[PDB]
């Protein structure tokens, strides 16, 4: 999935309860775990479609 | 009709883009062995404008370098200015990239080339006639002469 | 038009050997290259 | 004899998409994708002289 | 549009909107009989 024109968004609730920031990190095509427990939820997206 | 092209508003708002995505070089090609220049690194945005230095104490900056043997480095007291060295004779390939120390996300420079910089032998020949030689030579820019 | 922008294209003349070591014990050994003569590496030119 | 933790290599490959190329301890690992020539370059990324 | 009391619906014609380039490498470094093709980025890739 590290092919040019793949790109990746983290998705937050309605409610506001996914702070993905506080969970995860997304860079350079890797995928971070943080300090704290929780649930994140992301879309793999490509070419703006 | 044919002129409302032209009407702005003048309460004239501000736009401010959130996100480094491309990187210029500010250099010369050329410096003596013992000597010194300086390299300044230009970051710019998605849209082209350039950061203010202001903002490059929160950049992760990190140059790159083939023979630092032949041209050496050091960064400045400003984070956006670094001091070259040369050392001895030859050729050396240089670029930079920043990243940014929240998302990981990186750009790099172009690579670009920095040349560091003759006499002939013998200085003094003696033949008779019909005799033949070749002149040798030392030091100074093969690669460009 | 909806943009311009400019690539800086470098053309650099002769060939020179490169190693990072000139000694070698008996029964050693050390890999040569070749570099062009304004410091052209491998990567440039040895496609 | 034992290079030690700090010994980091990086690759670069200087026609993209004819190879792809993947590091592990002191091993590279390629793998054709395209026919073609291309350079393989490696280094010892903090020391890249 | 849909009608809230009935489901029936009409639609649009479809328009187009354009928004308003950049190269890579911004810099090269060749040797003489080299060869490469420059990429780029953005712009309008569908009436560019």
């Amino acid at each position: 999935l590290d092919k040019t024109g793949i790109e990746f968004y983290p998705l937050m609730d309605g409610h506001g309860s996914s702070s993905c920031k506080d969970v995860i990190d997304i860079g350079d095509n890797k995928i971070v775990s943080l300090d704290k427990i929780g649930t994140c939820y992301v879309s793999a997206v490509r070419d703006g479609r | 009709q044919k002129h409302q092209q032209q009407q702005q508003s003048n309460t004239s708002p501000s736009i401010v883009q959130i996100s480094v995505h491309s990187i210029e070089l500010d250099v010369q090609d050329m410096v003596q062995v013992g000597d010194s220049i300086n390299l300044i690194v230009k970051g710019f945005s998605q849209n082209g404008q350039q950061f203010d230095s202001t903002q490059y104490q929160y950049m992760n900056i990190i140059p790159h370098i083939d023979n630092p043997n032949v041209l050496s480095m050091t960064q400045s007291s400003d984070s956006q200015v670094f001091t070259l060295k040369g050392l001895d004779q030859g050729l050396v390939t240089l670029s930079v990239t920043i990243q940014n120390p929240k998302t990981s996300f990186s750009a790099t420079s172009k690579t670009i080339q920095i040349q560091v910089f003759f006499r002939v032998s013998p200085s003094v020949l003696h033949l008779v006639p019909g005799g033949h030689f070749q002149i040798h030579w030392t030091g100074g820019a093969p690669i460009r002469q | 038009i909806i943009g311009e922008d400019k690539l800086m294209v470098y053309v650099k003349t002769g060939i020179r050997i490169h190693s990072s070591i000139n000694k070698i014990l008996v029964g050693n050994e050390a890999k040569l290259r070749v570099v062009g003569a304004n410091g052209e590496t491998p990567f440039t030119y040895g496609t | 004899t034992e290079y030690g933790s700090s010994a980091i290599f990086s690759s670069e490959v200087s026609n993209t998409g004819i190879i792809s190329s993947s590091i592990d301890a002191n091993v590279v690992t390629i793998k054709g994708i395209r026919a073609g020539l291309v350079t393989l370059h490696v280094y010892l990324k903090d020391m890249p002289h």
